[PDB]
Parts: C-alpha cells; structure tokens; sequence
RNA sequence: UGGAGAGUUCGAUCCUGGCUCAGGAUGAACGCUGGCGGCAUGCUUAACACAUGCAAGUCGGACGGGAAGUGGUGUUUCCAGUGGCGGACGGGUGAGUAACGCGUAAGAACCUGCCCUUGGGAGGGGAACAACAGCUGGAAACGGCUGCUAAUACCCCGUAGGCUGAGAAGCAAAAGGAGGAAUCCGCCCGAGGAGGGGCUCGCGUCUGAUUAGCUAGUUGGUGAGGUAAUAGCUUACCAAGGCGAUGAUCAGUAGCUGGUCCGAGAGGAUGAUCAGCCACACUGGGACUGAGACACGGCCCAGACUCCUACGGGAGGCAGCAGUGGGGAAUUUUCCGCAAUGGGCGAAAGCCUGACGGAGCAAUGCCGCGUGGAGGCAGAAGGCCCACGGGUCGUGAACUUCUUUUCCCGGAGAAGAAGCAAUGACGGUAUCCGGGGAAUAAGCAUCGGCUAACUCUGUGCCAGCAGCCGCGGUAAGACAGAGGAUGCAAGCGUUAUCCGGAAUGAUUGGGCGUAAAGCGUCUGUAGGUGGCUUUUUAAGUCCGCCGUCAAAUCCCAGGGCUCAACCCUGGACAG
C-alpha cells in the first residue's frame, strides 16, 4: 500500500528529511512517485503543501506518526 | 555457554505446515480435474443413453450439472479463483451445444 | 572529409588498442620472483655494464626488468616488485624495479632522491 | 493508436500479409536522411489484400507472437513489378 | 562567457607525418614524509572456500494452556503447540544476459495482500486435530502407533447481486473477538479508486563478414488444451513459409540507465559510490505454499566439497554485518544503539530490526585551519662560492616584546524527542569561559631545452641518468655530493588508466598529380541525387499548445552549518 512520512537525504548531524509518496514494500530512502513538502528540525523552515495533501489521502493513503503533529502545527487539520 | 535444556530451531515446521496447506488444495483440485474428465468422456461419445424411467434426465447434461458444481466449489478455496473459474465453465458450455443433435 | 553517405555504410571507429606494458588488468604494480640476474650491453650510442633481471610474474609471464642506481642485492630467489617504464637504450626491457620494497633493498649513502630509489632519512 | 503505411511484398501465407514500411528520419549526430525498412506481419482474415497493394497498419490485439498489427484501409491499388 | 603549445626525421628550408611532453581526472597502489578537524569513500584481483555471533519476528483484545517472573490469592505477563500476518520488505552481488534485459514513446487480451469509496450478507450444523498423556524405533537427525481437546484450522447445509448462458434458467461465500447500557475491529461476495506487478509494439543498444546464410512446431492458419491474461504457451492437422547486407545466424566480450571523467563544443572513454530497472545468490533441475517469490537466511532430488557417526545414517554453504584463510600492488572495528527515520506484527503498549542511525581503522579524495606573530643586526657563528677586495644562505637564526586557534587540562553546555511516569547511541557532542606555554606539529620533487630554478667538487662513456631530443672518453648547470634557488604542500613524487593536446579518422575539422591515397576501363540493379509551371497534399520541416522526459547531479539566483567542502528553496535544462 501507499503511505505518508519522510525520507533521508542529508547525512550525519544535519538531518534535513525529504518529501513523500512511497510504498511500504520499497526502501527507506528510494523511489518517490510524487512530491509534496518537508520540514527542517533546527530551523523555522516548515513547508507541507496543502493542495497535495487531502488529494492523496482520499485514495487509500495511511497517515503515519511523523507526517502527523507537523500537520497540526500548521493551520491544516482542525475542526474547520 | 549452553542452555540446561534441549532446543533446536525446526526448519521442518514451516515445511510441515506447507505440506498441510498442499494436501487440502491438491485433493480439491485433483477432484475438479477427474470429475471434469468424466464429463468430457460423456460429451465425446454423445451419451443419449437413457435407462431411467422415473426422471428423463439425459446423461450428457446430467454430468454437466455435476461439472458446474465442481468448478464453483473450487472458487471458494485458494485453488481456483475468478476469470479462470468462468473460463472452465465457458468452454464446457460451448461443446455441449456444438456436439449435440438438433 | 569522407562523404556523409559513406559514414553511415562504413562508420569510422578505432581499434582494440595495444598496451605499452602488459601489467595485466590495469594494475599499476605487479609482484614476481627473479629467475636470472645477468648483465647486458646497451645500443649504439651508449657503452656500459647495465644490470637487468628476468622477473617471473604472478600470471606466469617472464619479462625483463631494469635495476636503477649504484649497487644491488638481488639473487636467484629474490621476490621483487616491478614498476612499468621503458629505458629506450636496451632492447626488450620495458619494465623498471621499485627499490626499498620486499626483497629489493634501497641505495646506500644516497642523499638526493629519497622518494624514488627507496632510500630512508639519514639522521 | 499508431498508424504506419507500406507495400505488401509476400502473399503466399494463410490469412497473413507481409507489409514493408519505409520510414525517412534525419540523424541526430549528422544531418541527412537515413532510411530504415522493417517488415510487419499483418492480419487479413478476408484475404482481400494481395501482393503490391499499399495499406495502412493500426495497433490491435495480438493474434500471435509476431503478429500484432491489422490492415484496416486501402489508399491505392497495385504498385508492383509487371509479370 | 568558450577553443595558447612545444621538441624531434635535414647542411639547412618549407610541407607531409609518426612519436613524445606540458593539463585534468582515477571507488588507485608504491616510495619519502606525516598536525588536526568537517564531509565523502573503501576486494575494482577468487561468484573462491568460510570458525563464531548476529542479520525476522511478532500477536493470547484468534485459541486449548501456563513450563518461567511478578501480584493477588489468580491477574498481569508469558516458554512451547494450533492459528493470523510478514519470511517474495529490506540488505548483498553482477556471474549470467547484447537479449522484447534496459532506456524512450505508445497499446491491449490482465491479476493485484495490507488501504480506501459504495451496496448486500454475516444464519444454522458436522467431523478431526497438534499441545498434552500412556507406550515405542533410533547414536543422532527424524520420528512411529493409541487416546483426549479449543479456535478468525477444515469441511458440508441454507441463502445470494456475481459467473456461465441468446434467453429461460443453473450455481458458488462466511469468524468471530474485545471496552462499554450496544462502540471498535475483523469476516464473506460483488462493483470501483490507488499502488504494485505481468503481457504487446516501434527506435536507439559493443566488436569481428578472412562468421552468409539461418530456421521444422520453423512462420502462419483452423480446432480443442492451457494461463490472472493475449499468444504456437501447447497438441493434432493443413498451408510452406518465416529471418537476412538498413547484415540474421555464429564467435569473443558485457549488466542497462539516470549519470560520471575529459573536452570550447561536438565528441570520446566509462557507468565505483547515490538512485531506477533487470538478474543471481554452493552448482544443475523441479515443484509446493501464497495476492505476489518456483522464493539469501524455504522445501525436495542429484553433484562436488566440509563436518558428525554406536558407519545403519545424517547436517550445512556469508554475492546479509563484522570477521578467517587464500589470491592480490591494494581496500577497515568479529564496536554501540532503537534515541531518531523506516520495515514486520499489534485497536496500544511494546517487541523484532549490523536496514539504519553512529563510533572505530586508513592522509583515499575534496574543503578549512594550524605548525607562530611583529621587531632584530650593517649583516654574528658555522657552511657554499671567491678574481679571496668579498658575496651569499640571512633576518634566516640568536637575542627581544606579543598572541596563543588547533592539540592538552578544568568548568559550563544548543540542538537533532515528535512522542510526551518527561523519552537518546553518538557525547568527557557542537559550541562557549578559563589556565601553562610557542610551548607539541613539514616535507617531497625539481633546477640542459619544452619546465618555472645555479655553481663548485668527485667521477670521468667508468659508475650512472633518461618522458622526448639525448647527456658521461679530465674542468659534463642533463651522473654522484654540497651550497643555493624554484615549485608544491602535509602533501609531494612515481606508476597505472581514460580523455585533451592528435582538424593524426576531421559530423562541427582534414586529404588522394609527386609526400599514405581513384579502384585498369565500361555497362548497370539496389541505394543517393535530380530541370521548369500551376494546383493539391503537407509526410518531412516550422509555430503554438497538451503529456512524458523520476529524483538526485550540472547551471542560475537565494538560504543554513563561524568559511568552505557539504546541505538546501525555486527556477533553468533534460537538446
């Protein structure tokens, strides 16, 4: 199946963390079919594209732990 | 150090369970192939051999009724499934009307 | 230039390429044991007593090699290490010897080139 | 689906016609036109199209492993060598 | 925003032309030397043979239980066993394969666990079975009988949109379990979505034609058989074709690509690391289970090896991580952790996880810093040259004031943790404050010309040098040592290898009277090219637009680690 999370591109101490749209039967840092948005830990840079989200979640995509919390930190996912 | 009691990681455990899943699926697939061949021998010889006076059930369409019930009971299990179970019914239904007296 | 329509028919492409010194599968250095350590005379402009030794490589080939510097200690059972460079004064010799490695000793009392010839630092 | 035109060279086969498609295309490294010719085994169940006819081939359901194309229309008649 | 050459074939000149060198690069080795830090990288040679440990397990909110540990006086939790899911994910190698493997662009005859949208159903029964128990064959492995037993183990019956069929009609599914005054999860069928995986077609995909012929299910057509599915995939019969110089077949070699290196570009050479795809995993063969692997850590058979044996008979295979032997010029700690990200399982907790996150070894490379700073003589010793009247090494040093990164020692101490009894491997972490003292830290190559840099001795075609032209037979800046100088830098030099220089295969870029080069001369098929006018087509071509050209490289502009390397946004480009 397909799910939402974050990969790894930046090695060592600087863990930048990538975008997402990947299968569970694939790799930790491999092939990604579509792009969305990411966040940087030791910075104020928080993207997360909203029109890409909810459009991918309607067709069997599972929202797992890491894509969450950073979702509610922004103005998306609330009682609206 | 070694443990006080005896233990051995049985690789034959995953083989015995695989042989148990086979003996059930093989017996139901071999049934669907032997019952089908018994029907194909009735369609070949054109069996209009009537002997029953109570029910005028013809021997060429009698075994075909047992064949229909033999194919769909295999669709329940992991032996045969969709599209293939419809193809085994489509070919047997084609030769019963082709090799028949009008 | 050879015409454009003949370039589709024939199509110009180079060769399989010949090597200057066959040191196997792209290996920089190769090991081997010396069979015969002899002395040979140079070409037409030079006249000296140059020391050359026939090295039996790890592949099975027995090619000649030149020994640099003044004085050596290579015997009939010495395990040497070759370099790969021509001298162009002695015919047949396409290899050089790296001194200061394995059984091959370095040149004594040499103060100039210590990177090559395999000499240590004098205190 | 893709459509390619060509002339029929061989007709001595049961319900199958050998269509030779000529295609002119410029070389990306050079500049001039390089002509490539590959023959396709088309399907003809009505055996109407004989040798010398120029027909157009469309993509369809594979009737065999070599055959995958069918001959639907006809633009011109016989354009072959005289007997 | 990109394109410098020179030396050598002559008495000499101008051409032609081969060779050689200056450059950059390489997952490199060797020799000399060797202060650190950041990031990356590391058998490229035997896909050789492998000790040991580890690399996949998890659920009792599916069951009959309870051999451990902790409470209470039976609940957590849980060794085995039944059952569910995952072992066809991830990791590794590239041997094989020039092939429908790969890359690009299209197509039809499909399947598809977990997830998701919609509709209906989920009733009522049966017979066993491990675990366990009593015996029992064997060295061991592995088991052999009898009896008892549960479930989301299995098999009927009832019902049924779907399926088969022109139609009428015929016919096939089930699991229950948990918290709570009825919620959650799961089960069965069908119709979709998504994602993944098959199959079809065309182009481009190495070299050699002193391999030109190749091919019987071989090509195609009817009929049955078969697959999830089209289909010679298969069988019988009929036709006899099918492939090829725009080069099949055969032989040698080889994973493909995104890209990488060089280059002005084109092009050439490759494709290590990262990522996509394919293939293999002791060798050969085969099938089973399952949605999917005919499947590294699965099974069965055969073979070569290794090991055990009460020789009757059995157990394994690292092209997983770390390591051993061996080969080799050469390539590392049998370390730590789940904390973070991810994978498996579970309504969770949590467990498993050398994937991975980190550390360790190695100047392998890239990048940054450091090993001292200013001041100091009339140019001190001591060396080298000297016409000995001096000069030079030399401000170099000593001598003086000064600052002390990094290394060392002591005290603090950001963030990567979001979760959320406050949860980290790395960490005596980054970084910051202070204390000694320059105190602990440089060499290597070269010096005839291209090549940037000089003499004096010794030797003396002797010993030796050397990329090329060439040096050495007494005063050779091209040998050996010294003084000095030049270049570079903890790197330097050498070697190997590709590209550049080679407009020396030139498509952009060359030539054939004499320098290499028109075949001895004609005819002529295929092929290439083809006068003039109008109309038309518009295929090529050209314009615009819509898809795809994965991401990451490269490039432009802009950010974050004190800079940089490195990391990163968007755009550009992908011709």
């Amino acid at each position: 199946m397909v799910k939402l999370r974050l990969k790894r591109c930046g090695r060592k101490q600087r863990a930048v963390y990538r975008i997402v749209a990947i299968d569970v039967r694939s790799r930790r840092e491999g092939r990604d079919l579509q792009k969305v948005g990411f966040y940087d830990p030791i910075k104020s840079q928080t993207y997360l594209n909203v029109p890409a989200i909810l459009d991918f979640l309607e067709k069997g995509a599972q929202p797992t732990e890491t894509v969450y919390d950073i979702l509610k930190r922004a103005e998306v996912f609330k009682e609206f | 150090a070694a443990a006080p009691t005896k233990k051995a990681d049985s690789a034959a455990k995953r083989a015995r369970q695989a042989e148990k899943r086979r003996v059930y699926n093989k017996s139901k697939k071999s049934e669907a192939r032997t019952r089908m061949k018994k029907v194909l021998e009735a369609l070949e010889g054109l069996k209009k051999k009537t002997d029953a006076q109570a029910d005028e059930i013809v021997t060429v369409e009698k075994l075909i009724g047992e064949a229909y019930s033999a194919i769909d009971k295999a669709v329940k299990v992991k032996a045969l499934h969709k599209n293939t179970g419809a193809r085994r019914k489509s070919r047997l239904a084609r030769r019963k009307k082709a090799v028949e007296i009008h | 230039m050879p015409t454009i329509k003949q370039l589709i028919r024939n199509t110009r492409q180079p060769i399989r390429n010949v090597t200057k010194s066959p040191a196997l599968r792209g290996c920089p250095q190769r090991r081997g044991t010396c069979t015969r350590v002899y002395t040979i005379t140079p070409k037409k402009p030079n006249s000296a007593l140059r020391k050359v030794a026939r090295v039996r490589l790890t592949s099975g080939f027995e090619i000649t090699a030149y020994i640099p510097g003044i004085g050596h200690n290579l015997q009939e059972h010495s395990v040497v290490l070759v370099r790969g460079g021509r001298v162009k004064d002695l015919p047949g010799v396409r290899y050089h010897i790296v001194r200061g490695t394995l059984d091959a000793v370095g040149v004594k009392d040499r103060q100039q080139g210590r990177s090559k010839y395999g000499v240590k630092k004098p205190k | 689906m893709k459509t390619m035109q060509g002339r029929v060279v061989c007709a001595t086969s049961d319900k199958t016609v050998a269509v030779e498609v000529v295609r002119l295309a410029p070389h990306p490294k050079y500049k001039r036109r390089v002509r490539m010719k590959k023959k396709y085994q088309a399907h003809d169940p009505d055996n109407q199209f004989k040798v010398g006819d120029v027909v157009r081939l469309e993509k369809s359901r594979p009737i065999s492993k070599t055959k995958s194309f069918v001959a639907l229309p006809v633009i011109a008649r016989a354009a072959r060598k005289a007997e």
